[PDB]
C-alpha cells in the first residue's frame, strides 16, 4: 500500500513504545498518549480524504474532541498526583503493591 | 517412613510447595507502573515476533 | 450480547456512517463506491462463512 | 450458535411463533422450584435483618415468592421455545441435507462379529 | 459527591455500557467506551485518599492505552475493509490489537496487573462495579468479533489469565485483592470457550457477575476488607458468615451449587470440539482458586477466631446498611443447578 | 411392583433414553456441518444490510 | 426413588420446627422409620434391575448401600447426641441439617440411572461431610483433615467430570440402562489409557487406594463420631459402587490397567495392616484398617469376576457396619477419658463388662469370623483371587494374620490386663451407648441368616 | 393438632409415594406390548397395570 | 517460534541426533529469553552486567535442559530401536530434570523436575501420536 501510511504506523507503534515504557514522569506518558491521538488522527485523515468517504469526514473531530477530553482527564490526575508528592514520578505511584 | 513421609511427600507436599513458589512469584510485585508496562511491551514484541499472533 | 435496538426501535444511530455505498451528503461517491456496493450485494444475507 | 436465528426479529423475548408452543404450567415443577427459591429469599431476608423468620413480613415472603414465579414462568417459556428452535432447525437441517444424513443399514448381531476378550 | 450527580454519574457509566452493546459502528464503540471510563473515574475517587489517586490513574493509564490500540484496530479495519460495521475484522493484525485492547480493559493476564491494584485502592461499591459492570462491554464486543479471533491468542490468554489468577490469590489476605485474582481466573474461563460456544461465554458471565456481586455486598453489609476483620463477622451477624460459606462454596464450583454450573457447561462445550487437556488443566488449575475460597472459609464460618471486646457495643445495633438484593443474589448464586437448562434463554 | 409393571416401565425408560442418546448424536453431528459449511440458520454470523446502500444517480457517473 | 427423597427432605422442616428438646427424639424416630421404609426396594429380579423412571433406578447393588444409608442416619444421631449437649441449639440444627442433607446425597448418588449425576450427587457429598469434619471436628488439625479430604477427592474427580463428559459426547448417552447395551469394547492405546485413569483414579482416591489414603487417617481421625460413621461406612463404599459402575465401560483394557493397582491393594493392605499393629491412637488403628479391608474390594473390582463382586459388595456392607460400630466403641472410650491414645485407658473389662462384649463382637466381626458377611466377603474375595493367580493366597493368607493380630490386639490393650489406677472417671455404659452397639451388631449378625441380599446384582 | 410435627415425614412419605404411581403413568408406552407380557385383556379390564 | 517447533517434530526420532539436539537447544534457548525478559521487566536487575547475568543464566540453564533433553530422546530412540515410544521421551525429560537440578544446584528440585517433566515430555509424545490438541480448533 502507500507509502505515508508506512511513517504514520511507525509514528504510531514509536509513540506507542514510548508509552510502553516509562522512564520518571507521568506528564511524559501524557504527552506520548497523545502523540498515539494524533498518529490515529493523522491515519484516519489520510484514508477518509483518500477515499472520498464524506460522511466519515467528521469522524476524527470525534477523535479528537473525547481523546482530548481524556487528555485533560489525564492532566486532572496528574495533578492530583502532584498534590500528594509534590512531583508526578511515577516511582511515588507504588501504594498499592501492599 | 512410607505413610508419614513419602506418600505424604510426593503427592501432597510438593505439590503444596509448588503453589506457595509460585504464589509467591506472581505476587511478588514492586508497585511500579513503569515494570508492568514494560511487561506490557514485551508481551506485544513476544506476540508479534515470536508467537505470530498477527498473521 | 448485541442488543440490536436501532432495529428493534427502526431507529438509525449509527447506520448512516457505516459504510462508504450510503446516503451521503450533495451525492457524493467514494471512489470504491461500485465495489463496495458490488460487495454488498453479493455478502447480504448469505452469512459470514459463505460470504468468505 | 443460533444469533443468525434470533438477528431479523431481534430483542424479542417470546416471539409469535412461541404462542405455537405448549405453555409450562402453573404446577411446573420447574416453577414450583423457582417459587422455592422466592421463599428461601424471603427466609434470608429476614435472617440478614434479625427478624423472625418464618414469621415476620408475611407479604413480603409472598411478594418475593410471586415475583420469582412471575419471572421464571417467562424464563421457562423462553427455555422451551429456544429448545424448540433448536430441534426445529435441527429436523429442517437433516430434511434439507439427506446426503449428509443416510440411513446406516442396521446389521444383526448373527453378522456382526465381536471380539470375545476372556476375564481370567 | 452530591447524590444528583453521582445518579448522573452512574447512568453515564450505564450509557457508555449500552452504547458499547447496541451500536453497529465501530466509532460508538470507542465512544462508549471513552464515556464509560470518563465517567467510572469520579466513581473511583470518591473518598479523596492517595491510594484512590493512584488506582485512578493506574486505570486511566491501562484503560486509555487499550482505547489507542482499540482505535488503531478500528483504523486497520478501515483501511482494509473500506467501512464500519460492528462485526468480524478483515485483517489479522487488527484482530490482534483489538484483542490485545479487549484484553486490557477486562485486565486479562499478562494485562492483569492492574486489576489487584485498582482494586484495592478504591472502596467496595466502585470495585463492585469495576469487577461487573466493566467486564460487560468488552465481552460484547469479544461476542461480534469471534469469527475473527485468533484462537492460538484467545487460549494463550484465557490459560494464562486462569493460572495467574489461581497463583495470585493464594498470597492474599485482602479481600479485594481475592476478588481481583478471582476476576483474572474466571475471565480466563469466559475466554477459553468463546469460540466455542459463546453463550457458555454468557453464561459464565452472569453466574461470576451474580456470585461477586453476592461477595461485594456480603463484604459491604459487614464492612470488611481484610481476612481478619471478616473473621469477626460470627460474633457480629452469624447470618453473613453462612452466607459467605454458601457463596464462597459456590465461587470455587463444587456441586451441587450453581457456581459449577458455568465451569461444567463450559468443559461440555470444549470436549465436543476435541480439546480435551486444555479443559482439565483449567479444572485442575481452578482448584487453587478452590483453595483461597477454602482458606476464606475456615478463618470466617467453619473456625471462631478470637474477637475484641468492643464487639460487644455492636451487639446493641442492628445493620442499617441497605444490603440491596442480598438474600435474591444468595439464593441464585447457590441453588440455581437444577435449573441448568434455563442457558438456553442466552442463546 | 409386578415384574411385568417393571418390565414395560423399563421398556419406555430405554426408548425415551436410546431418543434422547440418537437426538444428541445428530445435533452434534448438525452442528459440525452447519459450522463448516455455514448454509444453515446456526452459525449466521452478520454480513452488512444491503438496505443501508444509496442507489440514487451521484454526483458523478463513474461508479 | 422419590418416597425416600421427599421423607429425607422433610426431615429438614421436622428439624428445624421441633421444639429444643425434641430436636434428637423425632430426627431418630422418623429417620428409623425412613429405614424400616427403605427394605421395600428388595423387590429385586434376577435379570431386571428395579427401574423406577428416567431419573432413578437400584439393582442389587445399589439396594443394600441404600438400606445402609438410610440405617446410618439413626445411629449416628444416637452417636453424635452426647458430644453436641452443650453446642447452641441453632448449630445443633445445623449439624442434623448437614446429615440429612448427606443421606439426601447419598440416596439419590446410589440410585442415580446417569453417569453425570452421579458425579454430582457424589460430589455433593463432600461439601456436608467437610464442613462437618472441619465445624464439628475437636482438634486443630480438622482443617488440615478438611482440605485433604477436599483436595484428594477433587484432584481425582475432575478428570472424571472430563471422561464422563468424553463419554457422553461419543456414546450420546450416560444412562446406565443405555450403557449395558451399547458398551463398546476399549482397545489398547494411551487415549484409553488415560481415559481408563480418568475414569478410575477418583473411585480409587475414595476407596481409598495405598498410596492415595492419606486424607483418611485424619479425615476419619479429626472428625466427630457420626462424620467418622458416615465416612466409614457409606462414603468409602462410593469408590466401590462407582467402580463396578464404571468398568462396564472399560474393557478389554482394564485386563492390563489393572495390574499396578491390583499390586498396590495387594501389597497395600499388608502395609496398612501392619501399620495397625504399631498405632498409637485406636481411632487411627480403625482408619488404617479400613484401608486394609477396603484393599480387597479394590482387588475383587479389579478383577472382575462374579465371585470378586460379590464378594467386594458383602465385604462392602461388612466393613460399614463394623467399623461403625468400632468408631462408636473409640467415641464410648474418648467421652470417658478425653484422649484418643489407646494405651490410655487398660483393664476396662474390669470396669465395663457388656460394653467388653460388645469390643469382643465387634472384634470378631473385624477379624472375619465365620458364619458373618464379614468372612462371607473376605472369603468370596479370597476365593476369586485364587482364581486369578494362585500366588496371592500367601497375601490372602498373611493379611487374615495380621488382621487378627492388631484386631485383638485392640480388644487386648483396651479392655484387659490391669486397669488403669488414675483414672476414675469412668462411668458405666450408658443405656444410649449400649442401644448404639447393639443397632450396630444386631443386623450385622442377623445377615448371616440372609446373606443373600447383600451379594449384589450377580448373586 | 397437638403432634402435627409427627405426620411431616410420613405424609411427605405417601405423596413420594403417590408422585411415583403418578410417575409410572408417564412411562407406559409398552403396557401389554413388550413382546414377553403382551396378552388379551381379560373382561372387566382396561389396563395391565397402573 | 511455529517454525522451531516444525524443525524440531520434521525429523524422525532417533535418526539424526546433532541436528534434533541443535533444534531442541534452539527452543530452550528462546523459553529461556521469553523467561529473561519478563524477568528484567517485572524485577529490576541493580545493573546492566547484572541483568545480563540473569539473562545469559536462565537461557543457558532452559537452553541445557533442551540440549540434554534432545540428546537423551535422540539417543534413547537410538540404542532402543523403537521410535514411536513415549519411554524415550520420559528417559529425556528425567535427563532434562536432572539438568535443571544441576543448574539450580540441588537433587531434590532435580529430582521433581526428572519426574514431572519426563511425564510431561511424555505425555507430548502420546500427544504427537494420537493426535491430542490442546489448542483444538472449533469444530461444533
Ligand atoms: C518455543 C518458544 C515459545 C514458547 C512460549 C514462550 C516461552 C516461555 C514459556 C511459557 C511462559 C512461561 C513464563 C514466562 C515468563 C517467566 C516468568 C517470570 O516473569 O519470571 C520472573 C520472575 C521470577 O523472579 P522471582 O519472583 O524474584 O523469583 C526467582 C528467584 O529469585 C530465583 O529464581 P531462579 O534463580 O531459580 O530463576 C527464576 C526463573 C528461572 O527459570 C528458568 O531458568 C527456567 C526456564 C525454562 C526451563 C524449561 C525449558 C524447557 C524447554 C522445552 C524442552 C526443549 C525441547 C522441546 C521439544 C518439544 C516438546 C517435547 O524461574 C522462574 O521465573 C519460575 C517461574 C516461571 C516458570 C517458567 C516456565 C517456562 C516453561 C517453558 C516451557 C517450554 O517471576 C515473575 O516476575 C512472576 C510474575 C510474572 C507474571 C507475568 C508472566 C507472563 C508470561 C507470559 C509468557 C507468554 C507470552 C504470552 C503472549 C500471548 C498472549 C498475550
Ligand atoms: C430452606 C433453605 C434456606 C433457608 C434460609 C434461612 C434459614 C434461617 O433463617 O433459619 C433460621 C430459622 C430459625 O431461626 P430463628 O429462631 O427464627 O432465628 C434465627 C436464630 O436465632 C439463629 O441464631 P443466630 O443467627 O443468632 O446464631 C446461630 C447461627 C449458627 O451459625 C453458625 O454458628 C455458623 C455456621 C455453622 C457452620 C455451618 C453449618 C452449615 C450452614 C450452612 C449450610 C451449608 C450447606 C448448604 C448446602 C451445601 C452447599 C454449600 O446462625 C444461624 O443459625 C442463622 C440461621 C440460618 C441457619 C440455616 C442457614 C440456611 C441457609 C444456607 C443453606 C440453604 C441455602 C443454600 C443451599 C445450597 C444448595 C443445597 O430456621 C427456620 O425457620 C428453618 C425453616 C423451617 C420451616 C420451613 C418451612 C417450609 C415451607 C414450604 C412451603 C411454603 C413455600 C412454598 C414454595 C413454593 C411456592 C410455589
Ligand atoms: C425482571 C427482572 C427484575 C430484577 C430485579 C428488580 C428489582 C431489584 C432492582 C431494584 C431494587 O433494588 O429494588 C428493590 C427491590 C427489593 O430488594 P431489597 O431492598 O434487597 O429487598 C429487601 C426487602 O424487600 C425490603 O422490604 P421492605 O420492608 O422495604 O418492603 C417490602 C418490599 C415492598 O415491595 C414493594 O413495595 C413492591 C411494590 C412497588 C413496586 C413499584 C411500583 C411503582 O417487598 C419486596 O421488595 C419483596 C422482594 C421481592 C423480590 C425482589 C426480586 C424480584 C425478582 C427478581 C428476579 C428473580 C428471578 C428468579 C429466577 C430464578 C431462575 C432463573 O425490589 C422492590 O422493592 C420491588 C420488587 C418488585 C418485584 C417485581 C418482579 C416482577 C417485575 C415485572
Ligand atoms: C515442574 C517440575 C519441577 C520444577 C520446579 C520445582 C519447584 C520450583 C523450584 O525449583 O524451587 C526452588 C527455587 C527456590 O525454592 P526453595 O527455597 O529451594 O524451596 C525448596 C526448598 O529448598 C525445599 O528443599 P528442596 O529443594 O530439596 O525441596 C523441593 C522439592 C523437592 O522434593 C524433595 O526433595 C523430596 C521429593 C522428591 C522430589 C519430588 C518427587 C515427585 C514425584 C512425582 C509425584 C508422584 C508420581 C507418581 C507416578 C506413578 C506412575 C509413574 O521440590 C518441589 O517442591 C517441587 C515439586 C514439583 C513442582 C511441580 C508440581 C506441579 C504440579 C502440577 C499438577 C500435577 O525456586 C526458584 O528459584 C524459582 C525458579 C525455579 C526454576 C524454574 C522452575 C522450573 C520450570 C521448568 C519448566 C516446567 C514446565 C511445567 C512442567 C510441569 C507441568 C506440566
Ligand atoms: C430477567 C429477564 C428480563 C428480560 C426482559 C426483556 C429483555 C429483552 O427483551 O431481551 C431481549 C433478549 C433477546 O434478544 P436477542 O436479540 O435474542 O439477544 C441476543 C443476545 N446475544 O432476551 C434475552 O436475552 C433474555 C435473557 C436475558 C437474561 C438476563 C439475566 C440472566
Ligand atoms: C504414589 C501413590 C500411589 C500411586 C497412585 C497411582 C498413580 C499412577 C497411576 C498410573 C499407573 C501407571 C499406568 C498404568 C500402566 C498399565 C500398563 C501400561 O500402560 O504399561 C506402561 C507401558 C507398557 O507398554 P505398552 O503396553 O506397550 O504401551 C503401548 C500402549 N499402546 O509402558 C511404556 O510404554 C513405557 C512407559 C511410558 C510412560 C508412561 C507414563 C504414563 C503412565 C504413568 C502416569
Ligand atoms: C543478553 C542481553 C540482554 C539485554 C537486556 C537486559 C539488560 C538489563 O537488564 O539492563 C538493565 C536495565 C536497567 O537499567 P539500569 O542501568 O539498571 O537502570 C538504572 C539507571 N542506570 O534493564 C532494563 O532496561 C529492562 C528492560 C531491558 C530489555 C528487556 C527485553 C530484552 C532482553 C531480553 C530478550 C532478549
Ligand atoms: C500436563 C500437560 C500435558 C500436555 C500434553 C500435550 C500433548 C501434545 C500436544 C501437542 C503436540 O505435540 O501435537 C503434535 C503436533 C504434530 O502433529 P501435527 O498435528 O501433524 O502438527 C503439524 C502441523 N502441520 O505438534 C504440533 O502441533 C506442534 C508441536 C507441539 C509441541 C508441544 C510442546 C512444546 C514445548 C513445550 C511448550
Amino acid at each position: 500500500m502507500s507509502l505515508v501510511y508506512m511513517n504514520i504506523m511507525m509514528a504510531f507503534t514509536v509513540s506507542l513504545t514510548g508509552l510502553l515504557m516509562y522512564r520518571s514522569h507521568l506528564m511524559s506518558s501524557l504527552l506520548c498518549l497523545e502523540g498515539m491521538m494524533l498518529s490515529l488522527f493523522i491515519l484516519a485523515t489520510l484514508m477518509i480524504l483518500n477515499s472520498h468517504f464524506t460522511l466519515a469526514s467528521m469522524m476524527p473531530i470525534i477523535l479528537l474532541v473525547f481523546a482530548a477530553c481524556e487528555a485533560a482527564l489525564g492532566l486532572s490526575l496528574l495533578v492530583m498526583v502532584s498534590n500528594t508528592y509534590g512531583t508526578d514520578y511515577v516511582q511515588n505511584l507504588n501504594l498499592l503493591q501492599c | 517412613l512410607l505413610d508419614l513421609i513419602w506418600l505424604e511427600t510426593i503427592l501432597p507436599k510438593t505439590i503444596s510447595l509448588a503453589q506457595m513458589k509460585m504464589s509467591t512469584t506472581i505476587t511478588s510485585q514492586k508497585g511500579l507502573i513503569k515494570l508492568y508496562f514494560l511487561s506490557f511491551l514485551i508481551t506485544i514484541l513476544i506476540s508479534t515476533t515470536l508467537l505470530n499472533f498477527h498473521e | 450480547p448485541f442488543f440490536d435496538v436501532q432495529k428493534k426501535l427502526g431507529v438509525d444511530l449509527d447506520h448512516w456512517m457505516t459504510i462508504q455505498s450510503a446516503e451521503q451528503p450533495h451525492r457524493i461517491p467514494a471512489r470504491c463506491h461500485a465495489f463496495e456496493k458490488e460487495w454488498i450485494e453479493c455478502a447480504h444475507g448469505i452469512g459470514s462463512i459463505r460470504a468468505e | 450458535m443460533m444469533t443468525g436465528r434470533q438477528a431479523r426479529a431481534p430483542l424479542q423475548f417470546l416471539p409469535d411463533e412461541a404462542r405455537s408452543l405448549p405453555p409450562p404450567k402453573l404446577t411446573d415443577p420447574r416453577l414450583a422450584y423457582i417459587g422455592f427459591l422466592g421463599y428461601c429469599s424471603g427466609l434470608i431476608d429476614n435472617a440478614i435483618r434479625r427478624r423472625p423468620v418464618l414469621s415476620a413480613g408475611l407479604h413480603r415472603q409472598f411478594l418475593y415468592i410471586t415475583s420469582f414465579v412471575f419471572v421464571g414462568y417467562y424464563l421457562l417459556k423462553r427455555q422451551d421455545y429456544m429448545y424448540a428452535v433448536r430441534d426445529h432447525d435441527m429436523f429442517s437441517y437433516i430434511k434439507s441435507h439427506p446426503e449428509d444424513f443416510p440411513e446406516k443399514d442396521k446389521k444383526t448381531y448373527r453378522e456382526v462379529f465381536e471380539e470375545f476378550h476372556p476375564v481370567r | 459527591m452530591n447524590p444528583i450527580i453521582l445518579i448522573i454519574i452512574l447512568m453515564t457509566v450505564m450509557l457508555g455500557t449500552i452504547i458499547v452493546m447496541i451500536s453497529t459502528h465501530w466509532l460508538l464503540i470507542w465512544i462508549g467506551f471513552e464515556m464509560n471510563m470518563l465517567a467510572i473515574i469520579p466513581i473511583m475517587m470518591k473518598k479523596h485518599n492517595p491510594r484512590a489517586t493512584e488506582a485512578s490513574t493506574k486505570y486511566f493509564l491501562t484503560q486509555s492505552t487499550a482505547s489507542m490500540l482499540l482505535m488503531m484496530a478500528i483504523i486497520i479495519n478501515l483501511m482494509f475493509s473500506g467501512q464500519w460495521t460492528v462485526m468480524k475484522l478483515f485483517n489479522p493484525m487488527a484482530s490482534m490489537l483489538m484483542t490485545m485492547a479487549l484484553a486490557m480493559k477486562l485486565g486479562m493476564a499478562p494485562f492483569h496487573f492492574w486489576v489487584p491494584e485498582v482494586t484495592q485502592g478504591i472502596p467496595l461499591s466502585s470495585g463492585l462495579i469495576l469487577l461487573t459492570w466493566q467486564k460487560l462491554a468488552p465481552m460484547s464486543v469479544l461476542y461480534q468479533i469471534l469469527p475473527s479471533i485468533n484462537l492460538d491468542l484467545i487460549l494463550t490468554l484465557s490459560i494464562l489469565s486462569i493460572t495467574i489468577g489461581g497463583w495470585g490469590g493464594l498470597n492474599q489476605t485482602q479481600l479485594r485483592k481475592i476478588m481481583a485474582y478471582s476476576s483474572i481466573a474466571h475471565m480466563g474461563w469466559m475466554t477459553a470457550v468463546l469460540l466455542y460456544n459463546p453463550t457458555m461465554t454468557l453464561l459464565n458471565l452472569i453466574i461470576y457477575i451474580i456470585m461477586t456481586s453476592t461477595m461485594f455486598t456480603l463484604f459491604m453489609a459487614n464492612s470488611t476488607t481484610t481476612t481478619l476483620s471478616l473473621s469477626h463477622t460470627w460474633n457480629k451477624a452469624p447470618i453473613m458468615t453462612i452466607l459467605v460459606l454458601i457463596t464462597l462454596l459456590s465461587m470455587g464450583g463444587l456441586p451441587p451449587l450453581s457456581g459449577f454450573m458455568p465451569k461444567w457447561m463450559i468443559i461440555q462445550e470444549m470436549t465436543k470440539n476435541d480439546s480435551i487437556i486444555l479443559p482439565t488443566l483449567m479444572a485442575i488449575t481452578a482448584l487453587l482458586n478452590l483453595y483461597f475460597y477454602m482458606r476464606l472459609t475456615y478463618s470466617t464460618a467453619l473456625t471462631m477466631f478470637p474477637s475484641t471486646n468492643n464487639m460487644k457495643m455492636k451487639w446493641q445495633f442492628p445493620t442499617t446498611k441497605r444490603m440491596t438484593l442480598l438474600p435474591t443474589m444468595t439464593v441464585l448464586s447457590t441453588m440455581l443447578l437444577p435449573l441448568t437448562p434455563i442457558l438456553s434463554i442466552l442463546e | 411392583d409386578a415384574p411385568e409393571k417393571n418390565y414395560e416401565r423399563t421398556m419406555a425408560i430405554l426408548q425415551i433414553e436410546s431418543e434422547k442418546a440418537e437426538l444428541r448424536l445428530k445435533e452434534l453431528e448438525v452442528r459440525r456441518l452447519m459450522r463448516a459449511k455455514g448454509d444453515g440458520p446456526w452459525f449466521q454470523y452478520p454480513t452488512i444490510d444491503k438496505a443501508l446502500i444509496d442507489h440514487s444517480p451521484k454526483a458523478t457517473p463513474d461508479n | 426413588m422419590l418416597k425416600y427423597i421427599i421423607p429425607t427432605m422433610m426431615l429438614m422442616p421436622l428439624t428445624w420446627l421441633s421444639k429444643n428438646s425434641m430436636i434428637w427424639i423425632n430426627t431418630t424416630l422418623h429417620s428409623l422409620l425412613i429405614s424400616l421404609t427403605s427394605l421395600l426396594l428388595l423387590n429385586q429380579f434376577g435379570d431386571n434391575s428395579l427401574n423406577f423412571s428416567l431419573t432413578f433406578f437400584s439393582d442389587s447393588l445399589s439396594t443394600p448401600l441404600l438400606i445402609l444409608t438410610m440405617w446410618l442416619l439413626p445411629l449416628m444421631l444416637m452417636a453424635s447426641q452426647h458430644h453436641l449437649s452443650k453446642e447452641n441449639l441453632a448449630r445443633k440444627k445445623l449439624f442434623i441439617s448437614m446429615l440429612i442433607l448427606l443421606q439426601l446425597f447419598l440416596i439419590m448418588t446410589f440410585t442415580a440411572t446417569e453417569l453425570i449425576f452421579f458425579y454430582i450427587m457424589f460430589e455433593a457429598t463432600l461439601v456436608p461431610t467437610l464442613i462437618i469434619i472441619t465445624r464439628w471436628g475437636n482438634q486443630t488439625e480438622r482443617l488440615n483433615a478438611g482440605l485433604y479430604f477436599l483436595f484428594y477427592t477433587l484432584a481425582g474427580s475432575l478428570p472424571l467430570l472430563v471422561a464422563l463428559i468424553y463419554i457422553q459426547n461419543t456414546m450420546g448417552s450416560l444412562n446406565f440402562l443405555i450403557l449395558q447395551y451399547w458398551v463398546q469394547p476399549m482397545p489398547n492405546s494411551w487415549s484409553n489409557t488415560f481415559m481408563w485413569l480418568a475414569c478410575m483414579m477418583a473411585f480409587m482416591v475414595k476407596m481409598p487406594l495405598y498410596g492415595l489414603h492419606l486424607w483418611l487417617p485424619k479425615a476419619h481421625v479429626e472428625a466427630p463420631i457420626a462424620g467418622s460413621m458416615v465416612l466409614a461406612a457409606i462414603l468409602l463404599k462410593l469408590g466401590g459402587y462407582g467402580m463396578m459402575r464404571i468398568t462396564l465401560l472399560l474393557n478389554p483394557i482394564t485386563d492390563f490397567m489393572a495390574y499396578p493397582f491390583i499390586m498396590l491393594s495387594l501389597w497395600g493392605m499388608i502395609m496398612t495392616s501392619s501399620i495397625c499393629l504399631r498405632q498409637t491412637d485406636l481411632k487411627s488403628l480403625i482408619a488404617y484398617s479400613s484401608v486394609s479391608h477396603m484393599a480387597l474390594v479394590i482387588v475383587a473390582i479389579l478383577i472382575q469376576t462374579p465371585w470378586s463382586y460379590m464378594g467386594a459388595t458383602a465385604l462392602m456392607i461388612a466393613h460399614g457396619l463394623t467399623s461403625s460400630m468400632l468408631f462408636c466403641l473409640a467415641n464410648s472410650n474418648y467421652e470417658r477419658v478425653h484422649s484418643r491414645t489407646m494405651i490410655l485407658a487398660r483393664g476396662l473389662q474390669t470396669l465395663l463388662p457388656l460394653m467388653a462384649a460388645w469390643w469382643l463382637l465387634a472384634s470378631l466381626t473385624n477379624l472375619a469370623l465365620p458364619p458373618s458377611i464379614n468372612l462371607i466377603g473376605e472369603l468370596f474375595v479370597v476365593m476369586s483371587t485364587f482364581s486369578w493367580s494362585n500366588i496371592t493366597i500367601i497375601l490372602m493368607g498373611l493379611n487374615m494374620v495380621i488382621t487378627a493380630l492388631y484386631s485383638l490386639y485392640m480388644l487386648i490393650t483396651t479392655q484387659r490386663g490391669k486397669h488403669t489406677h488414675h483414672i476414675n472417671n469412668i462411668l458405666p455404659s450408658f443405656t444410649r451407648e449400649n442401644a448404639l452397639m447393639s443397632l450396630h451388631m444386631l443386623p450385622l449378625l442377623l445377615l448371616s441368616l440372609n446373606p443373600k441380599i447383600i451379594l449384589g446384582p450377580l448373586y | 393438632r397437638d403432634h402435627w410435627i409427627h405426620v411431616l415425614v410420613p405424609v411427605g412419605f405417601v405423596f413420594g409415594y403417590y408422585l411415583d404411581r403418578k410417575n409410572d403413568e408417564k412411562l407406559a408406552a409398552f403396557r401389554n406390548k413388550s413382546l414377553l407380557y403382551k396378552r388379551e385383556l381379560k373382561p372387566q379390564e382396561e389396563v395391565t397395570w397402573k | 517460534a511455529k517454525t522451531l517447533l516444525h524443525q524440531y517434530w520434521d525429523i524422525p526420532e532417533g535418526t539424526e541426533c546433532h541436528r534434533k539436539t541443535y533444534a531442541a537447544t534452539s527452543i530452550g534457548g528462546a523459553s529461556g529469553l521469553v523467561v529473561s525478559a519478563y524477568s528484567v521487566a517485572l524485577k529490576t536487575p541493580t545493573s546492566f552486567l547484572e541483568g545480563v547475568a540473569r539473562t545469559g543464566r536462565y537461557t543457558f540453564t532452559a537452553a541445557a535442559i533442551g540440549a540434554i533433553f534432545g540428546l537423551t530422546s535422540c539417543i534413547s530412540a537410538q540404542v532402543r530401536e523403537k521410535p514411536d515410544d513415549p519411554l524415550n521421551y520420559l528417559i529425556g525429560g528425567c535427563a532434562g530434570g536432572l539438568t535443571l537440578g544441576a543448574r539450580t544446584r540441588s537433587y531434590g528440585i532435580g529430582a521433581a523436575a526428572c519426574a514431572y517433566m519426563g511425564l510431561t515430555a511424555a505425555l507430548v509424545k502420546m500427544g504427537q501420536l494420537e493426535g491430542w490438541k490442546v489448542f483444538a480448533e472449533p469444530k461444533v
